[PDB]
């Protein structure tokens, strides 16, 4: 994609299109830190379910 | 015009026994001012004017009282009051002319139409001196930057031709002209410029202030072996120049004018009144304001978020009553640059 940086010049007003751009940039900074130790894309830290609704067939989670 | 008696004498036939002639001719040009029968166009084209039936009365100023206007003869003035109005008349008619009117008799009733051709074209301009051509006091002229008594009475400030680059024409002559006649002055005129434009607002000036940067392009604190200097230039890396950047505060108490000083309202009034009229390239002016808390919303789209540089007026969900604060900044009234370039030629060897 195209990910942009804002510039906080004085006399440059306010747009909510700005804050979305900056906040979706340190997320990209988190990968370049992390991609010095990775082969292949990521997975599951934890996942827990509630199996009581299995005879009434339904499936729902507790912690994810 | 047909509308000239159809407005005046058909409707307002209630003060004509005691009307002034000075008042009467004024209301004619105020009856149809949109493209009027201009009184200055008398010099070739009195045909097709349909002016008022003053002439032939022989009356002095403010003594026209009779009121008869025809409609069939396609020109309303055909008036001759007999035995009255001999204004400047000394001797009777010549010999050959009486032999053509025959004989100063009832035929003279159809002779004063030609005979008073001279007095018609003179009592136009007789009036025009008293009301437009040498009197008007810049009050009976009453123009909108056309009437010549303005332009004669405003070139003593030095604004012919300099209406360029201004969104308004020269309108603030009414109070600034006494102040704009003293040379090189002053600071106290900026108080008048604010109290004129929006009452309820006061002004204070601080003459010097701590200005900052201009960053000097050689750092110059290299300590030099071949050649250096001392006497004045001693500093660190950024300089400070006080000398010319005055601070101005405003103080309002009516909330309808609070939303006038934020950019869009009355800020375009000061920003053009300074830069080309009263100061020009003398100085630079800093603006500031102090109100109670604000009336300011937030992050909505394209253009009106910013209350200058700061933001507030959105968070107090706690307490009922007032706290005083400074408001914001506004920009300087400056105009500068460098253009780009280097040069190629020189002056003269004398």
């Amino acid at each position: 994609m195209k990910i942009y940086r804002p510039l906080w010049e004085d006399g440059a007003f306010l747009m909510p299109q700005q804050f979305q751009q900056q906040a979706a940039w340190d997320v990209h900074l988190a990968d370049s830190v992390a991609r010095m130790g990775l082969a292949h894309p990521w997975g599951v830290v934890a996942a827990e379910f509630d199996d009581s609704l299995l005879p009434l067939s339904r499936l729902n989670a507790t912690r994810l | 015009s047909q509308s000239a008696p159809a407005r005046l004498i058909t409707r307002y036939r209630k003060q004509l026994p005691y009307i002034n002639f000075y008042r009467f001719c004024q209301l004619l040009e105020q009856s149809q001012p949109d493209q009027p029968p201009i009184g200055s166009g008398w010099q070739a084209r009195q045909e097709a004017v349909r002016f008022c039936p003053y002439p032939g009365m022989g009356f002095p100023a403010s003594e026209i009282k009779d009121a008869v206007i025809p409609e069939e003869s396609h020109l309303p003035p055909i008036v001759h009051v007999t035995f009255m109005g001999l204004y400047g008349v000394t001797s009777p008619l010549p010999a050959h002319y009486i032999s053509d009117i025959a004989q100063q008799r009832e035929g003279h009733e159809a002779a004063a139409d030609f005979l008073d051709i001279f007095s018609h074209r003179l009592i136009t301009q007789y009036y025009r001196i008293w009301r437009k051509y040498s009197y008007p006091a810049t009050f009976e002229a009453g123009g909108q930057d056309k009437t010549s008594q303005y332009l004669l009475g405003l070139a003593r400030l030095g604004i012919p031709g300099c209406a360029q680059n201004i969104a308004t024409p020269v309108s603030r002559f009414l109070a600034l002209l006494p102040l704009m006649l003293l040379p090189g002055r002053t600071a106290e005129g900026l108080t008048s410029l604010v109290t004129l434009l929006a009452p309820g607002t006061q002004a204070r000036v601080w003459h010097h202030d701590r200005r900052r940067i201009p960053l000097k392009t050689p750092l110059t604190m290299r300590v030099h072996h071949p050649v250096s200097l001392k006497s004045r230039p001693v500093m660190g890396d950024h300089a400070t120049d006080v000398n010319g950047q005055v601070l101005l505060q405003l103080s309002t108490q009516t909330g309808s004018e609070v939303q006038g000083w934020l950019p869009g309202g009355h800020l375009y009034s000061d920003l053009l009144a300074l830069l080309h009229v009263y100061l020009g390239s003398r100085l630079d002016v800093r603006l500031q304001l102090c109100v109670e808390r604000s009336l300011l919303p937030d992050a909505r789209l394209s253009c009106r978020p910013a209350a200058g540089s700061p933001q507030l007026g959105r968070t107090a969900v706690m307490r009922t009553q007032a706290k005083i604060a400074t408001s914001a900044a506004r920009v300087m009234t400056i105009s500068l640059g460098r253009y780009q370039r280097v040069q190629e030629h020189y002056q003269r060897k004398e």
